[PDB]
C-alpha cells in the first residue's frame, strides 16, 4: 500500500508542466528511500532522474517496492483540475492498477477523488554513471529559463561553452549569430543571483534547443538551478527542491562535424 | 419501452449459437485454451459476426470485462486519427488479468479502411501481441491485405441456413408462447431471404401487429410480391404459355410494384422451382440478363414481358 | 392563387384513402405509444409524406412542430457528410418540451448509398427510445436489408379508380368546372393511380381550356390518343413497307410522338390484339429488343423500321395461318 | 416609444459575453414590468430568460408591448466598445427599423450612438411549467466555473448527482474517474459561500460538458447561483444579477444508457 501525501500541490504542478512535452509516459519506483523517476523521452536523446525524499512528504507510508508506470498527458490533465495550496494524497495498492489523486480544492471544502490507469510497460533500467564532469556552473533558474527562450530564435540547435572564465552560449542560426558570455555574477543582494564555477577544464558542447526549452519548464521549483558538463558523460541539468528533493534533466549532444576544406 | 427482439434475445454464450458449426468448435476452444490469436471474421451482414466475438470475450474476460474490453464499430469516426489515438491508449493501460488472458478491441467492419490504416494495423497487432488481441470483424475477407491475415487467424461465418433459422424461430415461439402454422413459418422463411435478424424483426412486427401466426398476415406487413403469384407466373412460363403469365405480370404490374421487385421476387422463387436442372439454369441466365436490363436503366413493362416471351421460348 | 395539391392536402387520418389498414395500424400504434421507425415506399403521389405529416400534427402541437421534427428532402444531398452532420446531432439531443420521441421525415431516403445506409443505421440502432426515424422512398430494393431489417416498412400502393373517383367528384363538385364521363376516364387513365397528378392535370385542363373532356386532357398532356396507336398498328399490320414506313414517319413528325412511347402503347395494344401464341411471343421478344436498342442510343428510323418488320412478318405470318 | 438607462455600463458587458457563443439572436420582448429575453438555442436544448425589471433601471419609459429581434454577432463586438462605469441608454422608436445604443465613450469625452437594425424573427414563447423543484443548491458562482473547468479536463458529460449529503459532480472520461462533492458550508464568514440543499429527495442526472461551461460563462453577474434539478425537469441555473432582475439556464439532460439487468 502505497500513499503519499504532497504539503503543497504546487512543485507537482510545476514537475508536471515540466516534464509535460518530454516524456512520454512516466515511471515511479516506490521504496522506503521515496520515490524515484529514471525514464527516457520519447525520442532517446534525454534522461529524466525525479527524486523524491521520503521526509518530504507529510505522511509517506509504503509496504513493498513498487514499479508503476503511468501516461502523462493524462496525469496533466489530472492534476490540470487543482489548485496552488492544496495537500495532495497519491494512492495505489499491492495488487492493482489504478492510481488515485485525492486532494482538496481552493474552497477548501469539497474533496476531489481523481482515479487513473496505469500502463504495463517493462522498461530496463539504465545506471546512472554518478561521476564527475568537466565543469559546474551554479546558476539562477530564471536565467537559464529566459536565456534558452532567448537563444531560441536566433538558431535550430546551440554550442554553450564553459572555461575558467564563466560560461558562453553560441548559436549559428539562420539569422546570425548569438553570442553570450557570463561571469562573476556574485556581486549583488540577493543569494539567488549567483553564478559559481567549480571545475577546471573547458567545454563546448552542441545540444538541441527544444529539449533545453523543455529543461526549464521546471523553473518555479528551485531558485538556483546546477549545470554539470563534460566531455563524454552527458550534460546535467539539476533543480533541488527545497525541502522535498531534486530533478535532473540529462543531455546527449548532437553531431558538428567540421569540413574538409 | 420494450426493447426490440433483435436485442432482446440476443445470445450470451457460444452454446446458443447455431450459425457455424466448426468456426463455434474453435472458439469454444478457444475460450478455454487461453491463448486466443488476433482473428479476423469473415462474412454476410446479420450471420452473427459481433455478437461470437462478445460472447467469446465476455466468457474470456468475465468480470473484467468493462476495464479490458474496446469495441470500436463503423457507428462512430473512421479517420486514421481515431485508430492511432484510441487504440494505442487502450492497448496501453494496464488491466489485472490472468495467466491466459488478454484484452480484446474488436473492430467491427474494418473493411471501410484505407491502406495506412492496416499497415499501421500491421504494427499494432504485432507490437501488443503479448497484451491485447485484436479481432477484425470484416465484411469481406479479400478486401484484408495478406501480411494482416499472415499474422492472424481467419475464421469463416456462413449465410444462416434455413434449418439454423426455423430452428432459432421455433426457439423464440417456444419462449415467447406464440401461437403458429407452418404456412406461416414458410412464409416467414421466404420474407427472412436467409438473415436472422431480419427474420426476427419481421417475427416481431407481426406479432405486434396481428399476434396469431398465418401466411397471410405475414404478407400485409412486409407486401412482397406474393410467392404463389410468382411461382404461377414461372409455371406458365415454363409451361409453354405466355398470355397467362402476362396477366398474371399484369396484375402485379397494377398493384404498382417497381420492375426491381418483381424481378428480384421472380429469381428468389426460381431459386426453389421444381422443373429440370438445365431449363433451371437458362431461366438464371435469362432473369439475370433481364436484371441487367433493368438495373442498367430499362424499367418498362415491355422489358419483363419480353423475359416472360423469353422464358416462354426457351422451354420450346 | 394556390395549386390545388397545396390548397387541399388532407389534414386528417380519415380525409387519407386506400391506405385504411397501414393507418389503422398507424393509430393502434400511436395511440399506445409503440411507434417504430417508419419506411413508407411506394409510387409518387400515393400519400406518403401527408401521411405522416397528418401523424405528427397529431403527435405534436403547432408550436412544437418545427421543433421536434426535422425534414429532409431532394434539397440536401444524401451522401456521408449528413449522416454525421444534422441528423446525428438531431437524433442524439433532448429537448425542454414534454417527455417525448423526435422526428426525422427524410424524403427520398432510396436515393442513399450502401455506405449511407449502413451509417444511419448504426445512427438509428443507437438512439431509439428519444429519435423515431420515417425514411420514405419510391423503391424498396436500392437500400440495404439490414436497414429493412431495423425500420418497420409500409407499403403505400397505388389508389384504385373505383375508390379515386369520389375525391375526384368531391373536388369537382367544390371547383365547379365542366365534367363529362370520358374526362373522368381519361384522368384516371393518364394519371396512373396517384392524387397528385389527377390534381395536378384536372388543374391545368381547367386553367388552360375551361372544360374537362377526353380531348382537352389528351391535348393539355400530349398522351398518345387511342385512334393514333390504332392507325399505327393498322399501317403495320395491313400496308405495305415503304407505305407503312412513310406514314408512321410522317405522322411521328407531325403529332410528335416518340418511338418509345409508341412501343409501350403498341405493347399495351398487343395484349388485346387476339394473337396466337407464337407469334405474340415473337412481337414480345423483338418489341423488348428495340426498346433496349432504344435505350442504348442508336438511330430512331432503323429502330422504327424494325418495328415495322416484326410486324411485317407478323402478318406474313397470320395470313399464312389463314 | 422605448428609452431605457442602466445605472453602471458593466451589466451588459458582463450579460452580453454569456451570449456571445450560446444563442445565435435575442428576442427583446418590452413590458410596464420591464425588459425579458427568451431565447432558445439553435440544437433547441439551451434555454435563456433574462428579466430585468424597470426598478433597477435609472429611468423607464413604454408604452405598449413590444417583441424585438437582433443579432448578437456584431452586439458582441460592440460590448468591446464601451467602458466599465459609463451609463448607456437603449431608444427604439415606433416604427423605425433602427435601434439606438448611446452611452458615453471610454475617454469620457464623446457619446457614442451605436445604430442596431432590427431583424424580424417569428419566434413563440416557449412556457415554462415553473414545477416545484425537487433539489435547490445555493452555490458561488467562480467555484462552479472552475469546476466545469476542472471537469472538461475528464470527460464530454459531467453527472451532477444531488441527495441530502450534497452536490457530487463526476466525470468518468478515457483518462479516469474524478468526483467532487460538497457539503455543509455555513460555517463561513462571507455569506457568498454557503453552500446550501434545500430539498431532500436524491437526483442523479448526466449533462453535456460545453452547455455547462456556456453556463458558466456568466460568473461577474453575481456571487451566488441557484441550481434546481428534478427527476425529469431540466437543470435550472439561476442568477440574482445585483437588483434589476435575474437570468434563468435551462439545460436538459442528456440521454441514459440502456443499463437495464
Ligand atoms: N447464429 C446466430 N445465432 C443467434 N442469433 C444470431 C445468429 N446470427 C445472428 N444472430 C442475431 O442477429 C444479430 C447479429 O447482428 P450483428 O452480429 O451485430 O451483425 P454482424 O453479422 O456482426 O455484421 P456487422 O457487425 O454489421 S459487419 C443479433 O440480433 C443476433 O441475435
Ligand atoms: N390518400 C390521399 N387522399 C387524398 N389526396 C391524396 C392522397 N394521397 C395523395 N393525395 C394528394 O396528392 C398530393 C401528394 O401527396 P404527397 O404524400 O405529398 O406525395 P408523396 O406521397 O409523398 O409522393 P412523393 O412526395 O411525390 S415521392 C397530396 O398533397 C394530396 O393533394
Ligand atoms: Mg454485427
Ligand atoms: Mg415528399
Amino acid at each position: 500500500m502505497f500513499e503519499a501525501r504532497l504539503v503543497q500541490g504546487s512543485i507537482l504542478k510545476k514537475v508536471l508542466e515540466a516534464l509535460k512535452d518530454l516524456i512520454n509516459e512516466a515511471c515511479w519506483d516506490i521504496s522506503s528511500s521515496g520515490v524515484n523517476l529514471q525514464s527516457m523521452d520519447s525520442s532517446h536523446v534525454s534522461l529524466v532522474q525525479l527524486t523524491l525524499r521520503s521526509e518530504g512528504f507529510d505522511t509517506y507510508r509504503c509496504d513493498r517496492n513498487l514499479a508503476m508506470g503511468v501516461n502523462l498527458t493524462s496525469m496533466s490533465k489530472i492534476l490540470k483540475c487543482a489548485g496552488n495550496e492544496d495537500i495532495i494524497t497519491l494512492r495505489a495498492e499491492d495488487n492493482a492498477d489504478t492510481l488515485a489523486l485525492v486532494f482538496e480544492a481552493p474552497n477548501q471544502e469539497k474533496v476531489s477523488d481523481y482515479e487513473m490507469k496505469l500502463m504495463d510497460l517493462d522498461v530496463e533500467q539504465l545506471g546512472i554513471p554518478e561521476q564527475e564532469y568537466s565543469c559546474v556552473v551554479k546558476m539562477p533558474s530564471g536565467e537559464f529559463a529566459r536565456i534558452c527562450r532567448d537563444l531560441s530564435h536566433i538558431g535550430d540547435a546551440v554550442v554553450i561553452s564553459c572555461a575558467k572564465d564563466g560560461v558562453k552560449f553560441s548559436a549559428s542560426g539562420e539569422l546570425g549569430n548569438g553570442n553570450i558570455k557570463l561571469s562573476q555574477t556574485s556581486n549583488v543582494d540577493k543569494e539567488e543571483e549567483a553564478v559559481t564555477i567549480e571545475m577546471n577544464e573547458p567545454v563546448q558542447l552542441t545540444f538541441a534547443l527544444r529539449y533545453l526549452n523543455f529543461f526549464t519548464k521546471a523553473t518555479p521549483l528551485s531558485s538556483t538551478v546546477t549545470l554539470s558538463m563534460s566531455a563524454d558523460v552527458p550534460l546535467v541539468v539539476e533543480y533541488k527542491i527545497a525541502d522535498m528533493g531534486h530533478l535532473k534533466y540529462y543531455l546527449a549532444p548532437k553531431i558538428e562535424d567540421e569540413e574538409g576544406s | 419501452y420494450e426493447l426490440p427482439w433483435v436485442e432482446k434475445y440476443r445470445p450470451v454464450k457460444l452454446n446458443e449459437i447455431v450459425g457455424n458449426e466448426d468456426t463455434v468448435s474453435r472458439l469454444e476452444v478457444f475460450a478455454r485454451e487461453g491463448n486466443v490469436p488476433n482473428i479476423i471474421i469473415a462474412g454476410p451482414p446479420g450471420t452473427g459476426k459481433t455478437t461470437s466475438i462478445l460472447c467469446l470475450a465476455r466468457a474470456l474476460l468475465g468480470p473484467a470485462l468493462k476495464d479490458a474490453m474496446l469495441e470500436l464499430n463503423a457507428s462512430n469516426d473512421r479517420g486514421i486519427d481515431v485508430v492511432r489515438n484510441k487504440i494505442k491508449m487502450f492497448a496501453q493501460q494496464k488491466v489485472t488479468l490472468p495467466k491466459g488472458r488478454h484484452k480484446i478491441i474488436i473492430l467491427d467492419e474494418a473493411d471501410s479502411m484505407t491502406d495506412g490504416a492496416q499497415q499501421a494495423l500491421r504494427r499494432t497487432m504485432e507490437i501488443y501481441s503479448k497484451t491485447t488481441r485484436f479481432a477484425l470483424a470484416c465484411n469481406a475477407s479479400d478486401k484484408i491485405i495478406e501480411p494482416i491475415q499472415s499474422r492472424c487467424a481467419v475464421l469463416r461465418y456462413t449465410k444462416l441456413t434455413d434449418a439454423q433459422i426455423l430452428t432459432r424461430l421455433m426457439n423464440v415461439i417456444e419462449k415467447e408462447r406464440v401461437p403458429y402454422t407452418d404456412d406461416g413459418l414458410e412464409a416467414i422463411i421466404f420474407t427472412a431471404q436467409g438473415d436472422m435478424r431480419q427474420a426476427l424483426n419481421n417475427l416481431q412486427s407481426t406479432f405486434s401487429g396481428f399476434g396469431f401466426i398465418n401466411s397471410e398476415n405475414v404478407f400485409k406487413v412486409c407486401d412482397e410480391p406474393h410467392p404463389l403469384l410468382v411461382k404461377e407466373m414461372i409455371q406458365h412460363c415454363v409451361n409453354a404459355n405466355i398470355d397467362e403469365a402476362y396477366k398474371i405480370l399484369a396484375h402485379l404490374w397494377h398493384l404498382g410494384y417497381s420492375p426491381e421487385d418483381i424481378i428480384g421476387n421472380i429469381f428468389r422463387v426460381c431459386k426453389t422451382f421444381q422443373m429440370a436442372e438445365y431449363l433451371k439454369l437458362e431461366f438464371i441466365k435469362e432473369i439475370g440478363y433481364t436484371h441487367m436490363k433493368i438495373a442498367e436503366g430499362v424499367n418498362s413493362l415491355l422489358q419483363m414481358a419480353g423475359l416472360l416471351a423469353r422464358l416462354c421460348q426457351k422451354t420450346m | 392563387n394556390l395549386p390545388w395539391v397545396e390548397k387541399y392536402r388532407p389534414q386528417t387520418l380519415n380525409d387519407l384513402i386506400s391506405h385504411q389498414d397501414i393507418l389503422s395500424t398507424i393509430q393502434k400504434f400511436i395511440n399506445e405509444d409503440r411507434l417504430p421507425h417508419l419506411l413508407l415506399y411506394g409510387p409518387p403521389g400515393t400519400g406518403k409524406t401527408s401521411t405522416i405529416l397528418a401523424c405528427a400534427k397529431q403527435l405534436y402541437k403547432d408550436k412544437e412542430f418545427g421543433s421536434m421534427v426535422l425534414e429532409l428532402n431532394a434539397s440536401d444531398d444524401r451522401g456521408i457528410d449528413i449522416i454525421r452532420g444534422p441528423i446525428l446531432s438531431f437524433a442524439s439531443t433532448r429537448t425542454i418540451f414534454k417527455k417525448g420521441f423526435k422526428l426525422v421525415i427524410l424524403d427520398e431516403a432510396d436515393a442513399m448509398t450502401q455506405d449511407a445506409q449502413n451509417a444511419l443505421r448504426r445512427v438509428i440502432e443507437k438512439f431509439t427510445e428519444n429519435t423515431r426515424f420515417c425514411l420514405i422512398c419510391n423503391y424498396l430494393s436500392k437500400i440495404i436489408p439490414a436497414l429493412q431489417s431495423r425500420c418497420t416498412r409500409f407499403r403505400f400502393g397505388p389508389l384504385t379508380p373505383e375508390l379515386m373517383v369520389p375525391r375526384l367528384e368531391h373536388v369537382v363538385e367544390e371547383e365547379k368546372v365542366d365534367i363529362s364521363e370520358d374526362g373522368m376516364k381519361a384522368l384516371v387513365t393518364l394519371s396512373s393511380g396517384d392524387m397528385r397528378r389527377a390534381l395536378n392535370i384536372l388543374q391545368s385542363t381547367n386553367m388552360a381550356f375551361g372544360k374537362v373532356t377526353e380531348e382537352t386532357v389528351y391535348t393539355c398532356t400530349g398522351h398518345p390518343l387511342k385512334s393514333d396507336i390504332a392507325n399505327i398498328l393498322d399501317w403495320m399490320l395491313n400496308q405495305d413497307f415503304t407505305t407503312a414506313y412513310r406514314n408512321i414517319t410522317e405522322l411521328k413528325t407531325l403529332k410528335g410522338l416518340a418511338l418509345h412511347d409508341i412501343l409501350t402503347e403498341i405493347h399495351l395494344f398487343v395484349h388485346r390484339v387476339d394473337f396466337p401464341s407464337s407469334v405474340r411471343i415473337h412481337l414480345l421478344t423483338k418489341m423488348a429488343d428495340i426498346e433496349y436498342r432504344l435505350s442504348v442510343g442508336t438511330n430512331e428510323k432503323i429502330q422504327l423500321s424494325s418495328l415495322i418488320a416484326a410486324f411485317q412478318v407478323t402478318r406474313d405470318l397470320i395470313v399464312a395461318e389463314a
